[PDB]
RNA sequence: CUGGUGUUGGCUCUUGGUCGCGCCUGCGUAGGAUAGGUGGGAGCCUGUGAACCCCCGCCUCCGGGUGGGGGGGAGGCGCCG
RNA sequence: CGCGGGGUGGAGCAGCCUGGUAGCUCGUCGGGCUCAUAACCCGAAGGUCGUCGGUUCAAAUCCGGCCCCCGCAACCA
């Protein structure tokens, strides 16, 4: 039919109008993730902003406090003592100056593409036309620039997340996995609270959060609680 | 010719491949009686056939001629002081004096030195489908097929 | 919207263009086509070729519709009209039957000088 | 001249533009098809009937997406390419 | 002056909105064609997407300042 039978036995332990703070949905998100694999904690909510113009357009960074559990391979594009700065903090690929001339035909997608700031008149023309929309973009408003890139690279490979705003209006970014017991999600998912309340634009109207929902992979939704 | 149906003028078997319609294509390749540089030209063509695809050039010449006969066409007749351009099939005579006419043509129209070499690449691109003269062929009927609002005068 | 296989369709075919219309039970035009709504403008409207394919489009603007069986009349002449009934026939409908209901005065309006010719 | 109200009351029908949701849809081209967009995903959909054969509601930029009943028995969809 | 819609070949305009697509049409021009021309049909010269900076590994697009047209109701000491 539409639906299925280990997805629709999930629509019986929740109720969209019952508002479970992170707290009964970090409980009940413990009874959702059933799957062969170990799922994650879907964390979505619809902002109260203007997506379609730059005064409102939420983005940034944030660690939250006990991290994800899914390895993230992250590499770099140096420029001098940041080549063994990336490689002594802990980075699958680094320093090599211009490595994009292996990724210009094929590629079966690792995780993360970091830099610095004096590789920017030509790590735009050689792998900019690529990953472009494709979330891997070296911004540095995303967190992914700076002569201090060995240092950004030990707080994403330990916990550290990205949460950016689509077209639409919304913020999406994972917080935690579905093994993580009701301290660690629920703990967790108050640190990326933060980062979209103190990173809240500034011609935004009204109240900010509207919803925030949190849910887990192959599974129902709870409409949340927003802060508790 | 307005008496007799006018009279289909034959041709002479073609002294390397045999086929009436191989001479024939000479015929128009040809300008002045020059029948033997004419001639001449048509085999070379064959030669690079031979060379640059391993295919029969009289295999190909034939599928050359084919995949450019125009099925159909558009003629001027009026009926009421009116230039209807109506489309009808075209005699299976015609409808081989065109391909062999245009074939020719077109194999002008190239930018390649030597003679040979045009009538040649030509063929070898009428037959693939994707040719200057096959073009006409597709003009020709995209001409009829079009104006097939005046095709109840067929004639 | 609503759905009905049983119908009527119109042959109104005159000399600068043959049009269809295709009715329910009632008469009610459940979609219409012509020599106009085809690629065609001017003359060759008027045209057989044009007749055809409005009476195509016709059908299956009216099949798509919930059809399936049409009771078929015409009115006027000119070329089309012929092509227009053979048309509605081999394109999928179901000519359930024809009839020809040209509008004939019994002599009433005087014609314009042009109809007049017969005077 | 005119809208709102007051004097101004009964009885059914119709139907918007908001806002309560329950719910349903999407395609230029290259491409096996009809890929709105971001985030998650290496996994789930079937014995509460899957490949397909027959029928209808619906949508149409008419290729085809969509979902229920009824034949039938164990095969699907995606990562990857 | 406050509000908001966009400048794209010679001209206009879809793409924007929903990121990486110079696409639609006529003039131009070589040619096919026909008595002649339009239509039809192939091929091509012509777009810094107003501009300037940033966001962008990539921006016509997101975008901050901004040149100018349009629309807009008010006001006018």
């Amino acid at each position: 039919p539409k639906h299925g039978k280990r997805y629709r036995a999930l629509l019986e332990k929740v109720d969209p109008n019952k508002i479970y703070t992170i707290d009964e949905a970090a409980h009940l998100v413990k009874e959702l993730a059933t799957a062969k694999f170990d799922e994650t904690v879907e964390v979505h909510a619809k902002l109260g902003i203007d997506p379609r113009r730059s005064d409102q357009n939420v983005r940034g960074t944030v660690s939250l406090p006990h991290g994800l559990g899914k390895q993230v391979r992250v590499l770099a594009i140096a420029k001098g003592e940041k080549i063994k700065e990336a490689e002594e903090a802990g980075a699958d690929y680094v320093g090599g100056e211009e490595i994009i001339q292996k990724i210009l035909d094929g590629w079966m997608d690792f995780d993360a593409v970091v830099a610095t700031p004096d590789v920017m008149g030509a790590v735009g023309s050689k792998m900019g036309r690529i990953l472009g929309p494709r979330g891997l973009l070296p911004n540095p408003k995303a967190g992914t620039v700076g002569f201090n890139i060995g240092e950004i690279i030990r707080e994403i490979k330990a916990g550290r997340i990205e949460f950016r705003n689509d077209k639409t209006g919304a913020i999406h970014a994972p917080v935690g996995k579905a093994s993580f017991p009701p301290e660690k999600l629920a703990d967790n998912i108050r640190a990326f609270i933060r980062a979209l309340e103190a990173h809240k634009p500034e011609g935004a109207k009204g109240t900010f959060l509207r919803s925030v929902y949190v849910t887990t992979t192959m599974g129902p939704s709870v409409r949340i609680n927003p802060h508790s | 010719a307005r008496r007799r149906r006018a009279e289909v003028r034959q041709l002479q078997p073609d002294l390397v491949y045999g086929d009436v319609l191989v001479t024939a294509f000479i015929n128009k390749i040809m300008r002045d009686g020059k029948k033997n540089l004419a001639a001449r030209i048509f085999y070379d063509a064959c030669k690079i056939i031979q060379e640059k695809t391993g295919q029969e050039p009289l295999k190909v010449f034939k599928q050359a001629v084919e995949n450019v006969k125009p099925r159909m066409e558009v003629r001027s007749r009026r009926v009421g002081g009116a230039n209807y351009q109506v489309p009808m099939e075209v005699s299976p005579r015609r409808q081989q004096s065109l391909a062999l006419r245009w074939l020719v043509q077109a194999a002008n129209q190239r930018p390649e030195r030597r003679a040979a070499v045009r009538i040649a690449h030509e063929l070898m691109d009428a037959a693939e489908g994707k040719g200057g003269a096959v073009k006409k062929k597709e003009d020709v009927e995209r001409m009829a097929e079009a104006n097939r609002a005046y095709a109840h005068y067929r004639w | 919207k609503r759905q009905v296989a049983s119908g009527r369709a119109y042959i109104h075919a005159s000399y600068n263009n043959t049009i269809v219309t295709i009715t329910d039970p009632d008469g009610n035009p459940i979609t219409w086509s012509s020599g106009g709504v085809i690629g065609y403008k001017g003359s060759r409207k008027g045209t057989p070729y044009a007749a055809q394919l409005a009476a195509l489009d016709a059908a299956k603007k009216a099949m798509a519709y919930g059809m399936q069986s049409v009771d078929v009349i015409v009115r006027g002449t000119g070329a089309g009209r012929e092509q227009a009934i053979r048309a509605l026939q081999a394109s999928g409908l179901q000519v359930k039957s024809i009839v020809d209901d040209t509008p004939v005065p019994h002599n009433g309006c005087r014609p314009k000088k042009k109809f007049r010719k017969a005077s």
